[PDB]
């Protein structure tokens, strides 16, 4: 109830696991254009501002949870973050956990990821090794 | 000092509600038995206005106040308002819990069953009062007379009563109501 | 100026207590002194915006 | 003390819009029609000395000053039950009655014969102003009365107030339907000329963009003037409603329009309106927010004014200022002009900084709004050339015909030539020239005559 | 011209407080002043520090 671990769960599958598919199509069919520019050329304050005009603008708006959402720029490509999330169950996690970012300039579909703030205690559930899988 | 929980006493009249605690000399708040709304909800929303003001609140509210009597000519016209009102007068005159207090209500003569049903349903289930009764206000003014027979006559400002009343029993084909009190003497 | 006198409106509608109060009216204060570029940390902005204000001054006259 | 502002409704259409003006007026600030504060308008917080004058210690009469040529339109104000809410010695009916012949030129003589008694009409409803900042007319360029006594009455006020401002709200002639009245080209011409050089400020309504409403919109199939006028009367009480919901800015239109308007020729104003509901929908109070408000107003459908499409100028917006009316959080505006940057939601002008202004307004107090926010959009967009410029062409399309010339030949301002019109045409080639310059960084030396 | 350049100066240190501004609405304000970017056309400064943060 205080914590809200379904309504964290809902808001996870809508953003983290893009179960809101019309609404993801909606957001980066707005956004591509934007984060199609290199990492360097990316603006982290425009990113955020469409993510969250793509989010109000798609069905992303009807989340009851998208108030929770947050915007988070990984330091790392997309093919480096999963790369990451390949070796975490491997024996390369610690290689991975060690390589450094790339120095690509990543793309903004490449620089996406979802972020949660999550309070103490409710921060025991969704913890950062949670948050960052 | 044993803190006994006093029992609530509401003295409900015809133009003023009347309450405080049982073994008082007196009731402790005592209102006009009217609610007041703010008239204009948009300006004062902003200067902390209450949406409601009830009692002696809604007098000093009544500026900005629609003025709304739940009690009609001695009669409870709004129960929901009524209800309000009480609450109003519980938690900023009182400042007690009815939870934690029996509260000993009074009625109008001849008020209907289903309106006495209708306060004790809001009573029990909204202030979970642990005690409760409900009283003709003229019964308790003749207790107060020390007397089992006899006739009470309760005039308040918006309805008159003619209570008899025969050994603690009241004489309900001798109950009479007069729909004439301190309301319009006042206009007259 | 709007959003500091929210956030102080919304912290006295939540105020618990006079200190709360204070707290509050005081946090107002400071946000809107930074945010008029009143703070220290904004002297050199604040200078820059009157310098800015004498050369509108003078373009009118 | 408020700037007063004196309404003048001349003509027909312009009449029933200003008499429309001032019922919404006394309802917006719980005047009666007899013009007597309602006794639930207990919120004295509203300046009705911008557009009121107070008749007693209890009656508001509004500053409208009703001017016609032809008297059928005054009377009709006068037959209103709001006749005894204006001020009758702001009440100026023409003797003759018999309008222009909607003859721009003979609107002109008539204004020019009732000169003494137009401006004394004007003094007594001026007294009645304790800080008149100056008039606005509402009035048609296609009729006689409202296009040539307009013009006549801007030229003698001109003459006697050259030190205030003088906007008007034209209604332009429909554009899109063939007028019967050949000559409505040429009143139009001529009024349009006597704007460009007396007035300061047109406020251009489209008849085609009335009917266009209502007939999408309102679905009604031929709008009345009565229609058009009512929705005049919503435009106006959305534009005062800052005057009757006092705040901390905007509290004047000379403070809120100068950011709008750089120089005396790109005085051609566009109009927006939000949210754009049926009066059907009045009952659902929805939370729109910042960026809802802004992509709606961006929608064509939801802009009060009627631009052509341009081909030949690169038209672009120079500066938006939107007023909004009710419930805006600033946080939300900001993140609202944040996307609208990032999205390129508004394009600013090349010469110059410049942003989409934001305006948040309260709602009368007096007047119950069935919505939750409401909005007006003021832009300056190069497009509203294109609206002049389709004037000038259809002047020339009736100029070239001679087409009714006749009847404005008949009249002294058009008796010798059709100059106005050639000067109409001129000066609408002139405002499309540097519309397309206003786009340009070039901007920098528009309207300067090495540039023209 | 004089004062324009003595706004665009101003605007170009005015920029960098905004980046150094803790308030994100100046930053969004400052982001649309320029929305044609014509003062971020006639300011280096302006022109540069969007373009390398």
């Amino acid at each position: 109830e205080e914590k809200e671990l379904v309504a964290h769960l809902r808001s996870i599958k809508r953003y983290f696991l893009m179960d809101q598919g019309d609404f993801f199509v909606h957001f980066m069919d707005l956004a591509e254009e934007e984060l199609r520019k290199p990492v360097e050329d990316i603006t982290p304050p425009r990113l955020e501002a469409l993510l969250e005009l793509a989010l109000r603008m798609s069905t992303a708006n009807t989340d009851p949870f998208k108030d929770d959402l947050k915007i988070d720029l990984m330091p790392h490509d997309l093919i480096t973050q999963l790369l990451r999330v390949l070796a975490i169950e491997t024996k390369q996690e610690k290689a991975m956990a060690h390589a450094d970012p790339t120095e690509l300039a990543l793309s903004g579909l490449e620089a996406f990821s979802f972020d949660y703030i999550v309070k103490w205690p409710l921060s025991l559930i969704i913890n950062r090794k949670a948050l960052t899988r | 000092m044993d803190d006994d929980i006093a029992a609530l006493v509401v003295d409900n009249g015809s133009g003023m509600c009347k309450a405080g605690f049982a073994g008082d000399d007196a009731p402790r708040a005592v209102f006009p038995s009217i609610v007041g709304r703010p008239r204009h909800q948009g300006v004062m929303v902003g200067m902390g206005q209450k949406d409601s003001y009830v009692g002696d609140e809604a007098q000093s509210k009544r500026g900005i106040l629609t003025l709304k009597y739940p009690i009609e000519h001695g009669i409870v016209t709004n129960w929901d308002d009524m209800e309000k009102i009480w609450h109003h007068t519980f938690y900023n005159e009182l400042r007690v819990a009815p939870e934690e207090h029996p509260v000993l209500l009074t009625e109008a003569p001849l008020n209907p069953k289903a309106n006495r049903e209708k306060m004790t349903q809001i009573m029990f289930e909204t202030f979970n009062t642990p005690a409760m009764y409900v009283a003709i206000q003229a019964v308790l003014s003749l207790y107060a007379s020390g007397r089992t027979t006899g006739i009470v006559m309760d005039s308040g400002d918006g309805v008159t009563h003619t209570v008899p009343i025969y050994e603690g029993y009241a004489l309900p084909h001798a109950i009479l109501r007069l729909d004439l009190a301190g309301r319009d003497l006042t206009d007259y | 100026l709007e959003c500091s006198w929210d956030e102080l409106w919304n912290k006295v509608q939540q105020a618990q207590d006079l200190d709360h109060i204070i707290a509050a009216h005081e946090v107002f204060l400071d946000t809107i002194i930074s945010r008029c570029l009143l703070d220290s940390d904004s002297r050199a902005l604040l200078n820059q915006l009157r310098a800015v204000f004498d050369q509108i001054i003078e373009l009118q006259n | 003390m408020p700037r007063e502002i004196i309404t003048l409704q001349l003509g027909q259409c312009g009449n029933q819009i200003g008499f429309e003006f001032w019922k919404q007026l006394c309802a917006e600030h719980g005047i009666s029609p007899e013009g007597i504060v309602e006794e639930f308008a207990t919120e004295g917080t509203d300046r009705k000395d911008v557009f009121f004058y107070q008749a007693d210690d209890e009656h508001y009469i509004p500053r409208a000053v009703l001017l016609d040529l032809e008297p059928r339109v005054i009377h009709s104000i006068l037959n209103s039950p709001y006749a005894k809410l204006y001020n009758p010695e702001n009440i100026y009916l023409s003797e003759h009655g018999g309008g222009a012949g909607n003859n721009w030129a003979s609107g002109f003589s008539q204004g020019e014969k009732i000169h003494e008694d137009i401006f004394d009409i004007i003094d007594r409803e001026a007294d009645g102003s304790d800080s008149l900042e100056g008039f606005v007319l509402c009035h048609s360029i296609a009729g006689g009365t409202g296009s040539g006594l307009g013009s006549y009455l801007l030229e003698r006020l001109n003459d006697r107030y050259p030190k205030k401002l003088v906007q008007t709200y034209s209604v332009f002639p429909n554009q899109d339907e063939m007028s019967d009245v050949v000559v409505q080209p040429y009143n139009s011409l001529l009024t349009l000329k006597r704007l460009t050089q007396n007035a300061d400020c047109v406020v251009v309504l489209d008849n085609t963009a009335l009917n266009r409403i209502a007939t999408d919109r309102l679905h009604i199939q031929n709008p009345s003037f009565s229609q058009i006028n009512q929705l005049v009367s919503t435009i106006m009480s959305a534009s005062t409603t800052t005057l009757r919901y006092p705040g901390y800015m905007n509290n004047d239109l000379i403070g809120l329009i100068a950011s709008l308007i750089p120089t005396p020729r790109l005085h051609f104003l566009m109009t927006g309106y939000t949210p754009l509901t049926t009066d059907q929908s009045v009952a659902s109070v929805r939370k729109t927010t910042v960026l809802d408000v802004m992509r709606r107003l961006l929608q064509p459908k939801n802009v009060m004014v009627s631009t052509g499409r341009d081909r030949q100028t690169n038209h672009c917006y120079i500066a938006i200022l939107n007023i909004i009316q009710g419930e805006v959080d600033p946080t939300q505006v900001h993140k609202s002009l944040q996307r609208i940057r990032e999205r390129k939601l508004a394009n600013f002008i090349p010469w110059g900084p410049a942003s989409i202004q934001v305006a948040l307004s309260r709602k009368s107090p007096y007047l119950p709004s069935a919505h939750r926010v409401s909005g007006l959009m003021m832009a300056n967009h190069t497009s509203i050339s294109s609206l002049f410029e389709r004037t000038c062409r259809q002047y020339d399309k009736l100029r070239k015909r001679e087409a009714f010339l006749e009847q404005f030949r008949k009249e002294d301002m058009f008796k010798d030539n059709f100059d106005e019109m050639d000067t109409s045409r001129e000066i609408v080639q002139q405002l499309i020239d540097e519309y397309h310059a206003a786009t340009r960084p070039d901007y920098i030396s528009w309207g300067t005559q090495e540039q023209e | 011209r004089i004062l324009t350049h003595f706004y665009q100066g101003i605007v170009q240190q005015f920029l960098v407080l905004l980046t150094t501004s803790s308030d994100e609405s100046l930053r969004f304000l400052s982001f649309r002043l320029d929305f044609n970017e014509h003062y971020k056309a006639r300011e280096p400064r302006l022109r540069v520090s969007l373009g390398t943060r």
